[PDB]
């Protein structure tokens, strides 16, 4: 309160957040969507004031048109993230950006003509006082304390692997994978949905994202679990919907997580995600790998699946060449990991030294923003 | 029917003042409006605030600390008014804030300026150019109970709506 | 007659239907509909037997609770399934089992704990000599004679979407949509009460579906058509009722085919169905998206309302991107392509060789339907 | 449904044939088959390769010179049947050959033949061992058109299908 | 036709070609890979057959495990190279190779056990009448017409540089070079989905080579041709996809070719290969350096981008010490100059003299290609 805050705005392809610093974790988190005039509207009365962005606008998907302001991790219509940044100070922070200096946030290896320009917006559109661009995976290995290492990084919308040698991210060890919490979701339903549950329709589409922090489980055998699956007994597990009913889920419990690891469920013939995180080791220095194995991280939003870590390490093993130690970091905040790592570091007092400001960006102009860092 | 009221810009004007909050200095932040009462004022031709009755944050700090009591207290059954409440509570994580309008019907009400407001929602809410989440209750118990408030949240995922009750 | 005719069942939602093979269409069609006490039965003398399956119970359906063996393209309860088989063969078909082999019908991705056990069930419950299991999507484009393509099917109960390369669907192009034929049966009841006529039981709902086939049409556009409609003239269309009172439609001939297209008019926020088809062509390959569109089959219940051709032909034009040919695959056959393509290739000789038979089922046991395709 | 044919050694006999060429002095050059075509015998127990009807490359240069023409002209949509035929056909360095088997499968074709012919395509590629590229028309409209041999090539780079139609 | 028309394999890491004598160019072009089951096949009914050769097996790599034959211009495993040779004559070729001897290429500095073994495979596996091993690079200089010079191979899969001074390679003038054909396309793919276009199955891989020979161009001066590039105006270039959308590259037009130039773009501190090149020539003997800038020939897979002969020149004039000429020799067939150069002196009469036969291998043995070479 008064010196300057720091207001963190978080984005991706979905489900983006923001807070304060001195906070363990963002304050309010909402969906990445805006909505225009589809199929002419539905009938009666069509013209009116439509371009909603936040939740309330889930509701309204199917008389509005919806376009993604962000597609895994850049910005391609800058018109629809605009509105984003004003919903998000104005009406979900309830915080005026003027008193606050604003952070955002960039996927790895965003691309230099974005760069320039979000600035822009920034010091022009909004007349923020202080603001600062930071990297999702840096930061989440940053917050365990270790330089060194790869991180896993599962976003909220996009799923990213950036290992980072000494604050600089390997470009040549980093891969884009479209899977990582949203896609999950929608995933979930669709699988819930052959059993025998009805989801037609996009609006019962959110009720399983409530399903998936308290439902998702990762087993520690994949093969050995289907079997024991089979007889039903334990396995059952229960569930609160709105209305009153509760949709059991069994067997469900660990296959879910297992797309990820193994893509033939979906139907792709694409090879899993771990073993893609693998083949940016085999990529990297030969004499590194062993320290690179004791410095893996695990990040973000849906990593907190219980049972993942205990799945992780059998199938690292099993990737692994052997007679080596392979070692986990595990960060009880890994959640909020990515946040949180931007929150802290934003108003100690020597961290004034280094902002970029508005008064900068007037004198040397565009340029200012690659100059400044490193 | 439609939209029984056209607008008198008060709303608006305090509307305003609550969005951005209009606030700096620690003497003006506990000045904030955690709540404000709003109602049609004779012949209903016009919308406007009402100067009486209205709640602000700096209350809990000051001497009440429960405004979302004293708004109990403050809308009989008896009189049927518009509100503006700010939900100000705590999810496992931190505290928000989210605008939600809360409408006070109750069916009790003496009929005729009850059946004015009753018809006036769509109108009210015209000039709110939508409105994120709403709270409606025609009695005191639904107003008076914590449980309805934190239905718009989730709930399960709240354990205090204000810090205590829950 | 004696060699092995072939009784294929085929079953969905509802209207479900048989024959023998070599057959160019099945030899008879069903309700499919189970019922037992409800609301205490009605008065006098309660206890009785009770379990109708046909259209015996359909009368019967203000005094008997009804439950759907089927929902939509799956088995939920196996007790009314039962009663379904045994009717059908004593009752429907009036053939014994045990001298001809039956085959069953399946709907795309269909749960593999069920597949189990239906074979289970006509090996020890029926004593069946022969059984196959077999996709109505798969058979419909089989029988145009081409294996790379896009089926739409419209089935008697549900409708799915399943493009097929080389005998193999894609799991990740399939989608469920609920409304096929019965559900289009009670919309257009519910359209015909809207103008001025009484329909207030469940006893003449059926007395609609003998209006479907004879009056349902499709127009080829929509808006312009509705301008036509009002001034009336030719319009008006004649109908038999058995009364003897004709029911005229106007401009309903049209307009109930359009709620698969336009959702909107029942109350669904919900994308058109053509619309669907389109979002599983933009999933697939780019490469073979061309082929597709050469590629695409109408088969099934409802297709053979006139004019759907003209229909198809404008809208997927006006979502295709352009520039390319789109050509659709029209069978004579199409309302029975989904049953044809079963009863053909049942009783050759070298279908002998591929048949699964009662005799493998007692040594290997559930486990042998997973092993022997493909 | 799975593969409505086993295969008679036939079609193996035939396809062995063209595989190798069987031919070395220019007498037997010539009468290397350009195109064969194949059908399912009565009672469609056995595959087969029709005596009948066949295209040889040899008939370019000893009289007819658009084998695939004459193709068209033997393949009505009234009879149905499966084919081999080889490419033969020039992209801007030199010609090679692409064996593909090509799927007459008219729809307007008698039903009875047509539905086991329809119904067979993955007994008959069965025996294919997966076949490299395919062409597949019910019409001759498309099985005339020069195009949609040269679909197959890319298209983008192929100036003469036959050396003269493109 | 009839005498011995020389059939011509081409054998690198990806991309190779074969065809006959008396040709300008090889008569077909295919992918080096082969597949066998990967992940257990992916699900119902594993064990088949399965090791495809070809382009066939690209659509099938995402349930085959690919395995390389040849790994940067040398064979390590014979299983894989065996299925390679059959395919190419009796499916790729269709031509029989008892009627004609067939000549096979080697990378320069070739190790000597593979140079007895392979030369035993053809006598005894295929029976072959006779046969002929070449390098690439001193064909290429060959076919110029000149004898002394250096080469820089361009190949389908590897580039080597080469220095030949009379027919003989300068063993301390030669380096491996990773980067040349294949690779390049997967990395046009990867600065493409940098802008903004969609990317993550191996399937689509293939649909950039054909973008890579259209749209590869080579910059006069790479710094001040990235600040024409953010104006945009005609930099944009239209290309065609199979579906029907145009992908525009802009800036991409002259960075694809440039990384080869400039490694840092991929995350290598290796030095560029042009670079490369000049270092051969520091090591080599002083006196001829002059005549070696004359005697430079670019040659095979890529060099065919447009502009790159510009650019050559650029770099070696500021690398060279000045005060004199740098010419380089351009061939019209420069990308089909390995193959040409080894198709035309297969055939004649004379080279019937020098042919390595059947019939004198199974006299000398394995010893025999050592002996008559020089």
């Amino acid at each position: 309160d008064d010196d300057i805050a720091a207001l963190v705005v978080d984005n991706g392809s979905g489900m983006c957040k923001a807070g304060f610093a001195g906070d363990d974790a963002p304050r309010a988190v909402f969906p990445s969507i805006v909505g225009r005039p589809r199929h002419q509207g539905v009938m009666v009365g069509m013209g009116q004031k439509d371009s909603y962005v936040g939740d309330e606008a889930q509701s309204k998907r199917g008389i509005l048109t919806l376009k993604y302001p962000i597609e895994h991790g850049i910005v391609t219509n800058w018109d629809d993230m605009e509105k984003i940044w004003h919903h998000t100070f104005y009406n979900e922070l309830r915080v005026a950006p003027e008193e606050h200096p604003v952070l955002l946030t960039e996927a790895p290896l965003n691309p230099k003509a974005n760069r320039e320009k979000m600035t822009q917006i920034m010091f022009e559109t909004f007349n923020t006082p202080a603001m600062y661009v930071a990297i999702q995976a840096v930061l989440s290995l940053y917050a365990s304390g270790r330089t060194t290492g790869i991180v896993m990084d599962s976003g909220d919308g996009v799923t990213h692997t950036v290992p980072i040698y000494e604050g600089y991210a390997l470009p040549h060890a980093i891969l884009r994978l479209d899977l990582a919490g949203r896609d999950l979701t929608d995933y979930l339903m669709k699988i819930l949905t052959e059993r025998g549950y009805s989801f037609t329709t996009t609006a019962e589409r959110e009720i399983v994202r409530d399903i998936k922090e308290k439902l998702c489980y990762v087993a520690l055998d994949f093969e050995q679990e289907m079997a024991t699956a089979a007889s039903s007994s334990s396995l059952e597990k229960s569930y609160e919907l709105p209305d009153g009913q509760v949709i059991t889920i069994g067997n469900e419990r660990f296959r879910c997580p297992e797309a990820l690891f193994q893509p033939s469920f979906l139907g792709m013939e694409s090879c899993g995600i771990h073993e893609t995180t693998f083949n940016s080791i085999m990529k990297c220095d030969v004499d590194i790998r062993k320290d690179l194995y004791a410095n893996t991280v695990l990040s973000g939003g849906t990593t907190m699946y219980p049972g993942i870590a205990d799945r992780m390490q059998k199938e690292i093993t099993a990737l692994a060449p052997s007679t080596m130690k392979i070692k986990i970091i595990a960060p009880p905040e890994r959640k909020y990991s990515v946040w949180i790592g931007g929150s802290i570091l934003a108003s100690l007092s020597t961290f004034q030294q280094m902002w970029i400001s508005k008064q900068e960006y007037d004198e040397s102009g565009p340029s200012i923003v690659h100059r400044k860092c490193f | 029917m439609a939209s029984g009221v056209a607008v008198s810009d008060g709303v608006i004007k305090v509307f305003n003042d609550m969005k951005v909050r209009k606030s700096s200095t620690p003497e003006e932040v506990k000045k904030r409006k955690k709540a404000v009462l709003f109602c049609l004022s004779e012949d209903k031709k016009n919308i406007i605030l009402e100067e009486g009755k209205e709640i602000l944050v700096g209350d809990v700090g000051q001497t009440v600390d429960d405004p979302y009591a004293t708004f109990v207290k403050m809308l009989p059954d008896k009189d049927c008014r518009y509100a503006l409440y700010d939900a100000t509570y705590e999810t496992k994580e931190s505290k928000k804030e989210d605008l939600v309008f809360i409408f006070w019907a109750p069916e009790s009400a003496p009929l005729k300026s009850k059946m004015i407001y009753a018809s006036s929602k769509d109108a009210i809410k015209k000039k709110l150019t939508g409105i994120k989440h709403e709270l409606q209750a025609n009695c005191y118990e639904e107003v008076k109970d914590r449980c309805t408030l934190a239905e718009k949240l989730g709930g399960s995922a709240v354990i205090s709506l204000e810090g205590k009750p829950l």
